[PDB]
RNA sequence: AAUCCGGUUAAUAUUCCGGAACCAGAAGGUGGAAUCACGGCAACGUAAAUGAAGUUGGAGACGUCGGCGGGAGCCCUGGGAAGAGUUCUCUUUUCUUUUUAACAAACCACACCCUGAAAUCGGUUUAUCCGGAGCUAGGGUAUGGUGUUUGGAAGAGUUCAGCGGCUGAAUCCGGUGCGCUCUCGACGGCCCUUGAAAAUCCAACGGAAGGUUUUCACAUCUGGUCGUACUCCUCCAAGGUGCCUCUAGUUGAUAGAACAAUGUAGAUAAGGGAAGUCGGCAAAAU
RNA sequence: CCCACUGUCCCUAUCUACUAUCUA
């Protein structure tokens, strides 16, 4: 149903952070209701090119969620002082530098 | 002790006028009814469906 | 505050002035 | 303020010498409020297609120093 | 001088004894200009301050220079 | 105004600038009572005397014979006591007579 | 009789600025209304629908206490959103915020009326109160405490992003409780000494008088005098478990250096345990 | 009166802050 994207364009250029390796930090950490990997059909994430990553989730899904869940791999990166999430517009944040 | 006599006094009567409308219990059953409950005769809701069940 | 006091404050007020240096 | 739904009368009120300015607003509803400002009152009147809005534009008189969104 | 130049009023030192009426009368024979509001107060000296908010027609700043006073 | 009173009766209300003010609210109207009865009047809208005159003539009073004044069981009773009493008065002057 | 909101100062704001209302009084004018208006069994209703003298009625206007009901704000809290955190990992997590005024519109429930004649007593309060002086029930009438929908009103405010004043977004949906604060309604007592006055406003009876009236609507105008800065008996008063913390406010009260004796205060002490002193005074014991 | 208790006492000792002291 509700739909959340998360956009990767300058951290694609920039080379911080990889299509394939937010992909695979967002399987791993994805606890859908507690359980990695339980997205099921209710939720798919489905990435559309190496600039994005697409969520369709028939349940809540909260923004912040995302936002902690992408400043888990950026404090594991230590690229948080470079690199910030912001929301551009409702369902959707991206990556900002200094 | 007094919150729950009025909690427990209002539903009894709430419930026994819900079922005086619904013509489960007559005229008379009902004003037995309440007159017993004002002395706490039924401790619990159950008590009171168990009595009118009985009836 | 009458118009009465409050021209009796400020000449109250007057009196404590500094002398004019001429 | 009157909340006022009938045009003819927003229209006879605005001729009438009483009236001084008029406001138009564009809400996100896709709503235009016709604002006039009379002696005591200020009548409003909401109306939600924009071929009528348009149409009482013209309506009004061009004496009527009328304002677009503020 | 700031009320003068954004609020379009002038201010007086006016008679103690003179009343809204009277400088409004005062004011309209002494420079020809036309008062709208008029708001007094009396200063801690005991004299009397009168603040003369002019209409849109005339400009305080105007009349200030032609008072001499700006 | 300082050592609060029963006229200061304030009402905390949200302002638009998310700030929380007190507006004094007045007392409210009390309705006219009936002058045998006492009983309250009916038809009559509860609101300040002085708010009072802003109403219309139909507004204030009933239509009927001594309506906004005495309530209708009194008028009711008002009238057949008079008659009654005439009827007497009559019944004696006959016998008197 | 009658005002709110937002903004504004180096110092003043329900006063100033911007916007939006309200009251009182004054005349004419325009439209509408009656020839001293109709309807409903009734309670009563409506855009209006003259009322002299004289005679009344009501509001103002009235003790105190307790419980219940209603609403508002505050407190609590679930999400939504925003930012700031914390984050090897765990933590969809932590903290903060999330506004609608006066006023103006339409609608939204205990007293009475109509049918009714009741006990086999019914209705019913948290608290048994009323009923042939007319119950329950049915239909009405009025009083609207309130609530709904707006207007006011997003154009404002707040919070995030930016750009160079401008431009974006959001400012949402709940749940609630013997909660606190304030107010209203419906009761129940205690009264006893049965609970100020007047200004002011309204209505009734009354029938003098005769293009007239018109308590309907709309426009137009005005609102004087004085206090208002500031300082301080009384107001406002967060959370958690007598302590701790937030909001807010200070870090001042002449300072420094040494710590012998003295004095005060606070402690601990082997063995004995009131042998001390006129004396279990003070401590510890309990 | 009995029991318990203790620096009241034999018989005082130690520690702490303040005081006391000096300096401007």
């Amino acid at each position: 149903s509700n739909k959340y994207i998360i956009d990767a364009t300058a951290a694609v250029n920039d080379k911080i952070f990889d299509v394939a390796a937010f992909e695979k930090y967002l399987i791993d950490r994805i606890k859908v209701d507690g359980k990695t990997g339980n997205l099921g059909s209710s939720v798919v994430v489905s990435r559309e090119g190496s600039s994005k990553i697409a969520v369709i989730a028939h349940i809540d899904f909260s923004g912040r969620y995302l936002k902690y869940l992408t400043k888990k791999f950026l404090k594991k990166h230590s690229l948080r002082d470079w690199l910030r999430v912001v929301s551009t517009k409702k369902g959707v944040y991206e990556l900002r530098y200094y | 002790s007094a919150v729950v006599w009025m909690r427990r006094q209002r539903v009894l009567r709430r419930l026994l006028r819900k079922y005086r409308e619904s013509g489960k219990i007559d005229k008379h059953l009902y004003h037995t009814l309440y007159l017993e409950a004002k002395g706490n005769t039924f401790k619990h809701k159950r008590a009171l469906i168990e009595h009118i069940q009985r009836a | 505050k009458s118009f009465r006091t409050k021209q009796k404050l400020a000449k109250a007020a007057r009196q404590n002035r500094p002398i004019p240096q001429w | 303020p009157r909340q006022i739904s009938d045009i003819k009368q927003f229209l006879e009120i605005a001729r009438r010498k009483d009236a001084t300015s008029a406001r138009i607003k564009k809400n996100t509803n896709k709503d235009v409020k016709f604002k006039l400002r009379c002696s005591k009152y200020l009548y409003t009147l909401v109306v939600a297609d924009a071929k009528k809005a348009e149409k009482l534009r013209q309506s009004l008189p061009p004496d009527l120093t009328v304002t677009e969104v503020g | 001088m700031k009320k003068i130049e954004d609020d379009n009023t002038l201010v007086f030192h006016v008679h103690l004894k003179a009343n809204k009426f009277t400088i409004k009368e005062a004011v309209r024979k002494l420079y020809s200009v036309e008062p709208v509001k008029i708001n007094t107060l009396i200063r801690p000296n005991g004299t009397k301050k009168a603040f003369v908010k002019l209409s849109a027609d005339a400009d305080a700043l105007d009349v200030a220079n032609r008072i001499g006073f700006l | 105004l300082a050592y609060n009173t029963r006229s200061n009766r304030t009402r905390i209300i949200k302002t638009p600038g998310n700030n929380i003010r007190y507006l004094h609210i007045k007392k409210l109207g009390t309705i006219p009572r009936c002058g045998d009865t006492g009983v309250p009047l009916q038809g009559i809208p509860a609101l300040r005397p002085r708010e009072f005159a802003r109403l219309s003539h139909n507004k204030k009073t009933v239509q009927r014979a001594y309506g906004g004044c005495l309530s209708a069981n009194a008028v009711k009773d008002r009238i057949v006591r008079a008659f009654l009493i005439e009827e007497q008065k009559i019944v004696k002057q006959k016998l008197k007579q």
